[PDB]
């Protein structure tokens, strides 16, 4: 199908709040080898979020589940095989957007703001998969996902502004990656308080279409930091 | 005790009227100053107590007694197991009123109601009301005139406006909830999502 | 596949928010021939609801955008066959809904309640094929929803209680049919007017387990006809 025709389909999938149409809209469009625009690229990823946001909802609730409730073996066992169903699932999503970043979106990323934001969504869909991996396969998972965000915070510091959207938000996810994944506070914090300094040093570098995106999620790694040292 | 005290300050007060109460409940869950107390209010003394309750007034000496003989039947009794449906009718004023659907509010006087409908028609058509609760105490065993068979809620006790509606007829139509019940009460788990109901 | 077993599945797939899972696992319960319990019957119905609502409100979406942008044939070849797609959706969950109801719930009903139910959910899933069908189609979905409903009805008007929560749901479901199907504010006031007149009629007759289910239909089938009746 052509590029125009998946796209519409993707946004009207959006309006109809089906993402895995939506998502499948986009799978294509990326599949096709052609690099995303600004648009193409935000609806890939909306698409996604909410594809895989769904199935790592439904995993922290039935994983809540088989904890408070420990007493047939049966009922365990339903609860069980109920979230290896989704964590199958989860398993599967984050491989496909996986495979779309190494084999066609981070390749054809030309400008940095573009190769920072596919890698540090190679970092987010390898941290989905450490929250549901466990033992060898967890390792494998985390170190990909910390040296995926590693990648894009080298590039963001030298190519990037301290304030800008998708260098704060990498900063927001890599930090909680260091808080939830490998349960350090102190390097979560190292991570969200560097990033928080350097961009109200540097607050003359917000843009006037884009200043609101960069102190929202200022706000979220100031918010964070007084949470974590409480 | 404080029981005794007010067990012979009933008699000393109204005589035979109190008197004739004792050992009208031999179940025994409460003591002969509460059953001489709910008997004087439910055979005649709720016209003048509740008259001064829901006034604001200073109760007379006779009005204290019943008052504090049926608030110390209210404190043992509690609550009970089963939720209870009972029925009441007034004819031109009623505590629920002035409190809208969904708000919660209360009588200042003491809430007399019937475990028979056709009972509660027979005191009142102006607001005819379908209560639920369980800290109500029966008192059918002490005073039951018209089998009226009454089931008396505390004074001040707070009952939800679960529906007042008005009928063709121009009765107004109630459901009272006793507050203390929770959202949950009334609701047949997953019933109303089942039922599929075409509303957003 | 055990009974207990779709059961705990279909209740894990409620709290995770997977209807088309909860669906599934209650579809096959019915397919087993068994008559389902009261908490059986309403995991199927929650389950269904969910189904068929999602596709209900994405189709009333794309359908709003079609009207909205009449513009380029090609965009609207993109809208027609996206609202296509989530009507043959529609189309595919009724039918099987409508299939568990007449091969299976409907013929094992034993009590009037259940069966009340069961014909309401009929008269439900035609109707929800009604809002998507034209033409002759439509005049038979409508057609087969109004009878579902009637038959409905006649039996929880001789069977049971004016403030029976199936009864009043049913009363609700039934009028609105009228208001958003067949355009008759005057049928569908009638329904609703009737229904809550003789509900306040017997207060008396509220469950002590169902009462604040029954006092809700209540207040849905009154503000309806406040709402109908009322001139700015
Ligand atoms: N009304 C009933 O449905 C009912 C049912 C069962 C037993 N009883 C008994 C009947 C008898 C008296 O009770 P009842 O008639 O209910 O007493 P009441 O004191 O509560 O009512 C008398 C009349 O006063 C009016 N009224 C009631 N409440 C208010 C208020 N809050 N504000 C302004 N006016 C109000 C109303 O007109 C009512 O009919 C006792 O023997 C009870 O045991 C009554």
């Amino acid at each position: 199908m052509d590029k125009s025709e998946l796209v519409q389909k993707a946004k009207l999938a959006e309006q109809a709040e089906r993402y895995d149409d939506m998502a499948a809209a986009m799978k294509a469009v990326t599949e096709q080898g052609h690099e995303l625009s600004n648009e193409e690229r935000n609806l890939l990823s909306v698409a996604y979020k909410n594809v895989v946001g769904a199935r790592r909802s439904s995993w922290r609730v039935i994983s809540s589940i088989e904890q408070k409730t420990e007493r047939n073996e049966k009922k365990q066992q339903m609860g069980k095989e109920y979230r290896e169903k989704i964590e199958a699932e989860l398993q599967d999503i984050c491989n496909d957007v996986l495979e779309l970043l190494d084999k066609y979106l981070i390749p054809n990323a030309t400008q940095p703001e573009s190769k920072v934001f596919y890698l540090k969504m190679k970092g987010d869909y390898f941290r989905y998969l450490s929250e549901v991996a466990s033992g060898d396969n967890k390792q494998t998972t985390v170190s990909n996902s910390q040296q995926a965000y590693q990648e894009a915070f080298e590039i963001s510091k030298k190519e990037m502004q301290p304030t800008h959207p998708i260098r704060l938000g990498l900063a927001l996810n890599f930090s909680v990656f260091y808080y939830e994944i490998l349960n350090s506070p102190e390097k979560a914090c190292s991570l969200a308080k560097t990033a928080f300094d350097e961009a109200i040093a540097e607050l003359d570098t917000l843009n006037e279409e884009s200043y609101k995106d960069s102190t929202l999620i200022m706000q979220l790694l100031r918010d964070n930091l007084t949470l974590w040292t409480s | 005790g404080a029981d005794k005290a007010l067990a012979d300050g009933l008699v000393k007060r109204f005589g035979a009227d109190a008197e004739k109460y004792l050992g009208r409940q031999p179940g025994g869950i409460h003591s002969d100053a509460e059953v001489m107390a709910l008997g004087l209010y439910t055979g005649i003394h709720y016209a003048d107590l509740n008259r001064a309750l829901r006034q604001g007034q200073e109760l007379d000496a006779g009005q204290k007694l019943i008052d504090q003989g049926m608030s110390a039947a209210f404190e043992k009794s509690g609550q009970a197991e089963q939720v209870v449906k009972t029925f009441r009718g007034t004819r031109g004023g009623d505590a629920f009123n002035a409190v809208e659907e969904g708000k919660v509010g209360h009588d200042d006087g003491y809430l007399s109601t019937s475990l028979n409908p056709g009972v509660a028609r027979s005191f009142g058509q102006g607001t005819i009301s379908t209560v639920f609760g369980r800290s109500g105490i029966d008192v059918s065993g002490i005073s039951n005139y018209k089998n009226a068979k009454a089931i008396l809620y505390n004074k001040e006790t707070d009952m939800r406006v679960l529906l007042s509606a008005s009928d063709e007829q121009g009765v107004t139509r109630r459901v009272l909830e006793e507050a203390a019940l929770g959202e949950l009460s009334g609701h047949s788990q997953g019933l109303l999502d089942a039922l599929d109901l075409a509303s957003k």
